[PDB]
């Protein structure tokens, strides 16, 4: 058992902070110096932890006050071991990720702590900066909105702060630079996850892609918008509430049909205007505009589902983005093309080292067992948990649900007691805000159009008599700290008001009530058309609505709404399961393809000198030009073999340099050496004439080219392969084998056109 | 005269059924014979040998 | 050949091949052990002909087998075969079961397995009281109700073992695993019959006739089975630039023989019930008549059991495709035949197919299924062989499977680069 080991080395690095208390700032700062020259004569990590670890304590109680409690040492060793310490909310796991990232950075390799959003990584740069910058070791923060060259000053410093969603950008442009100066990430070597289960479970359901911008066309999407806005929601097009489908009834392809007149909609002529169709029926009935983006200067900016802010660069593909603002009403940008791609799994298993730590990670114990290899270590509190968590209300109708959840926060701010409400959407947020203004209650809203005032927001949301009404913003790391006397009103009432996707998310927002052995209070406050039991609740238990009657003014005392509240939750998390299992075997597939691409398309940019590349790529592509005619079948001159002549001279040797005669009767492989030579002596007259490091430049121009632009061909076109496949599991095969089949046969054509191209360009410029 | 529009059309059906080409028939074959093959000397050895193994422990 | 010597270099394809050859050793060896109480001797009395083993008996031209494996893994087909039945609008829970997911899926599987050990069983105590009726009592000493739970259970646990071993060489080993140990109990009993067509030797002519009719016939079934009719299918929920190819296009393929060999299971079923119920009356006159002309080794039988294969393919053919759920899946995910309008037109569009497609594998289904009656009759065969039937299927799919898994195991290895 791990934790009794855990529990050891806690109790040694107590004993040795009694010795390394009474020592003075710069013989504490010199600690560093002497753990480093020992990391570098024979020690390793291992047997520096509780010297280091007690460095870390005595330095850290000497910055901010806090001295980290013994189980703050178990989770600190649970970190350096590479597992998952699973502390709960309030639990102070910022000391616990500095005390491992000062030990593993100690090398002077990196270590990068990853965070959920911006505002929690500035906020642990500060403070555990401070830390780290009085042991004297260097701090930098990675943020979106940093230049390459702040961002390379970044991943210079011993330890990097940033989000996840900036570490996968750089990491995808670092694999398309030119230069290898140009490069801004270090070689990965240890991660500090904050929020594990919401970085590598939640999110890790979707991939992150760099896009550039293609041709614009603009015709279609107002043609199409101006065509669906005249719809007739029943008649014309049935939206499935369950999975947010949007499609045309044949009342709606027939009023398709007439209004651009086309004689057949699902013809192969008319597939752009049935996806321009498709797209303003989706951009219409399922993107809804307060919920899924917002309008900010004339631009449509969508708010993320996971950390509920605005995400600035980021546009729906497959033209949707441009089917919203045909909606909206505002200008229609350019088209996208997916450069590069990578998932979070395959972006955070390239690490060398991978810890984490969360509040609810126990819950998803085995899926990190089988990825990741991570274990989940669940540590002590050393206060006991003395929140108050408060069963659901469940009501009958929405307006019922918000008109008790305006009484309870109207009768706790009587009291004094700070509330926070939890929202999801912007919409409802302004919805409870507009009903907290009449009633005359003052509050502040956190939603993502507010997050200018965020930090002096979450300030004020702990003191005597302080409403926060917030959206996802603050439910997942936001620490807030309670005034005089809320203490003993019991203070942070949390109010939240929907079921999330899982029981994780609901239990962070009860942890931005408990805090450390405070008092607090959690009461959901659910109904029975939240869109969670609108779109999973079972259809038996949505039918007895009306035998609970119409009211609402008392909550359902039933036992069989709850438990289809509590299978409605389930059900989202067994979907949720599903895809993400999906998602990761599917890009495996193609992890395996990009991880051969960018090694050596790497191994291009720093090779100062390209000939044998450049060689064996003419070489195969010869190969293969001369195995293209020259068959094993038609031995005796039926080899057609002028068109092979016609084809060098086109393709490797200037238009006259081979004839028959050179050729004729000859085996493949001597033939293949012949003109295998003639094309050595002219590229060698060619590194001549041309010069050396400017022949050198000039083919990494032409190869990078190439690999750049055959390799986002073969993105698209493994897209269009992921789309059709479960159609191929009709025919009784396992789809995922013809998924994996198809992939390599189309790799392997998209290499053999790097290579036509490289030795076509290279041979005849 | 319904049936023979019928068979017709079945006849014109069998034209795009994608059906196997001669030398990946000619593998296929080379492969079922040497399973079949393999797997009846297999059995036949293996039955010979837990038949001596069963005469002599009994 | 290059290709079984390039599967033996690779480690990991060598590995689960040499595990599977050695979970074929368990099951041999199992099908070697006896029953606790059933008196062996008599049982190896009983055949008409002189197998190999005690426990192989020659038994209405069919190579019975009376170990702990007695059953085989039949209990699972027919379980799984009733569990499927029941899923397509019968009973409601087993319907929205299967519309739940890969979770409901598990709730199918985990109520397939409890059917099986139920209905292994009552097979195995039909089995046993109707061995030993055959045997004249003899076959089981002490023939009290104990004696008979004891036996059912031991061939029961039996089953249950080889659908373990399943499990283990389909998670460990080659390929499927209840397919693997089908196809070995097909080609376990090969040997023996070739032993017995040795022992009954113009007839060497007449043999080499057999075989290579025998090659045609398994040249005939690779080709019927291996064949396809793609439908093309368009997408339009992506934009498709930039030079789309059409070689690996996306389509829907119906094979030619969708339904499989289950025609068969519903067709003896339908063959073998009149003579059981006529044999719990007593001989008869009509008695004897239900005997005489339900035997399909004789041409009403034979005509009988013809017209059932069809009927029964056109009917597990439309089951097991169902065009009406394509056709709503198809509307669902937004794909639609080129030409055709994704509701109701395309069901019928695939109903068109499948209807002049299971034409064809349904005479081939019954041509194959009434050829060793052939072959019998018109080579002087002993009745032992059964050579062609429905077993042949089995074989020469199970032989392809699981050659294309290994190929697929195969490719991983080779992903070259432009480099080299
Ligand atoms: N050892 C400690 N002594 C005193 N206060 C602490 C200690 N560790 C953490 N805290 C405080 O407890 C709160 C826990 O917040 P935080 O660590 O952000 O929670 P989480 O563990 O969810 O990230 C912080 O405000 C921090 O100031
Ligand atoms: F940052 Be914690 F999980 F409240
Ligand atoms: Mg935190």
């Amino acid at each position: 058992r791990t934790l009794n080991r855990y529990e050891k080395i806690a109790n040694d690095i107590d004993a040795i902070r009694g010795d390394y208390e009474n020592l003075s700032d710069d013989a504490l700062k010199h600690k560093t110096i002497e753990f480093k020259e020992r990391l570098e004569k024979g020690a390793t990590t291992d047997d520096l932890l509780v010297e280091a670890f007690a460095v870390v304590r005595e330095a850290s109680r000497r910055v901010t006050g806090m001295f980290p409690f013994k189980v703050q040492l178990m989770g600190g060793v649970a970190l350096h071991d590479g597992n998952i310490a699973e502390m709960k909310t309030g639990e102070g796991k910022t000391l616990t990720s500095t005390l491992p990232v000062y030990l593993n950075a100690l090398t002077g390799k990196g270590v990068h702590v990853v965070t959920v959003n911006e505002y929690l990584a500035s906020r642990d740069a500060e403070q555990m900066g401070k830390i780290f910058e009085f042991l004297g070791l260097t701090v930098g923060l990675n943020l979106n909105s940093m230049s390459k060259d702040e961002k390379r000053e970044a991943y210079a410093a011993d330890i990097t702060y940033s989000t996840n969603n900036e570490l996968g950008f750089d990491y995808l442009r670092d694999n398309m630079v030119l230069y290898k100066e140009q490069m801004v990430q270090r070689p990965l070597h240890f991660a500090v996850i904050d929020e594990v289960d919401s970085i590598l479970i939640d999110e890790a359901r979707t991939p992150l892609i760099i896009s550039g911008q293609a041709a614009k066309s603009t015709k279609l999407y107002v043609q199409a918008n101006a065509f669906v806005r005249t719809l007739k929601a029943e008649k014309d097009y049935t939206y499935d509430i369950k999975t947010k489908a949007v499609q045309l009834t044949e009342e709606g392809m027939t009023k398709a049909e007439k209004a651009f007149g086309i004689d057949n909609l699902f013809d192969v002529k008319h597939v752009a205007l049935n996806h321009h169709i498709n797209q303003a029926l989706k951009a219409h009935v399922a993107m809804q505009k307060d919920v899924d983006y917002v309008v900010e200067d004339g631009q449509v900016v969508i708010v993320d589902s996971f950390t509920g802010r605005l995400m600035k660069g980021r546009r729906y593909s497959e033209g949707l983005h441009q089917a919203i603002e045909a909606k909206e009403g505002l200008e229609i940008q350019n088209e996208s093309m997916t450069l590069a791609t990578i998932t979070f799994q395959n972006y955070f298993r390239m690490y060398e080292k991978l810890a984490g730590m969360t509040g609810t990670a126990k819950t998803e114990e085995e899926e990190f067992r089988n990825i990741y290899n991570m274990q989940v270590v669940t540590i002590p509190t050393n206060r006991p948990v003395v929140r108050d968590d408060r069963p659901d209300l469940i009501y009958r109708t929405m307006e019922g649900k918000f008109k008790a959840v305006a009484e309870d926060v109207a009768q706790r701010y009587m009291t004094g007691q700070p509330v926070l409400v939890g929202t999801v959407a912007v919409e409802t947020s302004e919805l409870i805000s507009k009903l907290l203004k009449n009633k005359g209650i003052p509050h502040q809203v956190l939603n993502a159009k507010n997050h200018e005032r965020e930090a002096q927001i979450i300030e004020e949301a702990g003191q005597k008599g302080a409403v926060t009404i917030a959206t996802n913003m603050a439910g997942r790391g936001t620490d807030i700290k309670l005034g005089e006397g809320v203490k003993e009103l019991g203070g942070l009432a949390v109010v939240g008001t929907e079921r999330h996707e899982s029981r994780r998310i609901d239990n962070q927002l009860r942890g931005r009530s408990g805090r450390q052995g405070d008092p607090g209070i959690t009461q959901f406050y659910l109904s029975m058309e939240d869109e969670l039991m609108r779109r999973f609740g079972a259809e038996r238990t949505m039918a007895m609505l009306d035998r609970f009657g119409m009211d609402d003014s008392t909550p359902i005392q039933s036992k069989m709404v709850s438990r289809a509240v509590e299978s409605s939750q389930k059900r989202v998390e067994g979907n949720n399961f599903d895809s993400r299992k999906q998602l990761l075997q599917y890009d495996d597939v193609l992890r395996q393809q990009r991880e051969v691409i960018y090694k050596q398309r790497f191994e291009v940019i720093d090779s100062e000198n390209l000939r044998e590349i450049v060689e064996n790529m003419i070489k195969s592509s010869l190969e293969r030009a001369i195995a293209a005619y020259t068959p094993r079948e038609e031995l005796p001159e039926e080899w057609k073999l002028d068109g092979l002549v016609d084809l060098i001279n086109t393709t490797y040797l200037d238009e006259g340099a081979l004839e028959k005669s050179d050729i004729f009767g000859k085996e493949p492989d001597e033939m293949l050496e012949l003109i295998m030579d003639r094309i050595i002596t002219k590229y060698n007259e060619k590194e001549e004439q041309f010069g050396k490091e400017q022949m050198r430049e000039f083919e990494k121009v032409i190869v990078l080219r190439a690999v750049d632009s055959k390799w986002m061909d073969h993105i698209d076109a493994m897209d269009q392969l992921r789309q059709g496949i479960h159609l191929r599991a009709y025919a009784q095969t396992n789809p995922l084998r013809e998924y994996q089949m198809e992939g390599f046969a189309m790799f392997e054509h998209m290499i053999e056109s790097i290579e036509d191209e490289v030795a076509k360009f290279v041979m005849k410029a | 005269q319904r049936v023979t529009n019928f068979f017709k059309e079945v006849v014109r059906e069998l034209k795009k059924v994608s059906w196997p080409n001669r030398k990946e028939l000619v593998n296929y074959t080379a492969v079922v014979l040497a399973t079949v093959a393999f797997f009846t000397v297999f059995f036949a050895v293996i039955d010979l040998g837990i038949s001596q193994l069963i005469r002599l422990v009994f | 050949f290059r290709t079984i010597s390039n599967f033996m270099r690779v480690s990991d394809i060598r590995n689960k091949i040499i595990f599977t050859l050695l979970m074929l050793i368990v099951f041999r060896i199992g099908t070697f052990i006896p029953v606790p109480s059933v008196n062996t001797d008599v049982l190896k009395l009983q055949d008409q002909l002189n197998a190999f083993g005690v426990l192989n008996i020659f038994c209405g031209g069919a190579l019975q087998n009376f170990s702990i494996f007695a059953m085989g893994v039949m209990p699972y087909i027919t379980a799984s075969i009733i569990v499927q039945l029941l899923q397509m609008d019968v009973v409601p829970k087993f319907a929205e079961w299967s519309k739940q997911g890969e979770m409901g899926r598990r709730k199918l599987a985990q109520f397939t397995r409890y059917f099986t050990i139920v209905l292994g069983f009552i097979q195995a105590l039909g089995m046993s009281y109707g061995f030993n009726n055959l045997a004249g009592g003899m076959l089981i000493q002490n023939p009290g109700i104990g004696t008979y739970l004891l036996i059912a259970v031991v061939l029961t646990a039996g089953t249950a073992f080889l659908m373990w071993l399943g499990e283990q060489i389909t998670a460990k080993g080659v390929g499927n695993g209840i397919s693997i140990i089908i196809f070995a109990g097909i080609v376990s009993g090969i040997p023996t019959i070739l032993n017995q067509i040795y022992a009954q030797t113009l007839n060497i002519v007449r043999l080499l006739l057999v075989a290579l009719a025998v090659v045609a016939v398994i040249v005939g079934v690779i080709y019927i089975q291996q064949a396809f009719r793609k439908i093309p299918i368009q997408y339009a929920k992506r934009l498709e630039g930039r030079n789309p190819v059409g070689g690996h296009s996306t389509h829907l393929p119906l094979k030619v023989n969708p339904a499989g060999v289950i025609p068969v299971i519903f067709a003896v079923s339908f063959l073998i019930a009149p003579p059981t119920i006529a044999s719990f009356f007593g001989t008869n006159d009509v008695t004897l008549w239900i005997r005489r002309t339900f035997d399909y080794t004789h041409p009403v039988g034979m005509t009988i059991y013809v017209v059932l294969i069809i009927a029964f393919t056109y009917f597990y053919a439309f089951v097991q495709v169902n065009p009406e759920q394509m056709a709503d899946n198809l509307k669902k995910q937004g794909g639609y035949i080129p030409g055709i309008r994704p509701g109701k037109n395309t069901q019928e569009y695939v109903t068109r197919i499948l209807y002049r497609l299971t034409l064809v594998g349904s005479l081939f289904l019954a041509f194959i299924a009434v050829l060793p009656v052939f072959f019998v009759n018109f080579a002087n065969l002993p009745p032992s062989a059964q050579i062609g039937g429905t077993s042949l299927l089995i074989v020469v799919g199970v032989a392809l499977e699981t050659m294309k898994q290994l190929e697929s195991q195969l490719v991983k290895r080779h992903y070259r680069g432009f480099i080299k």
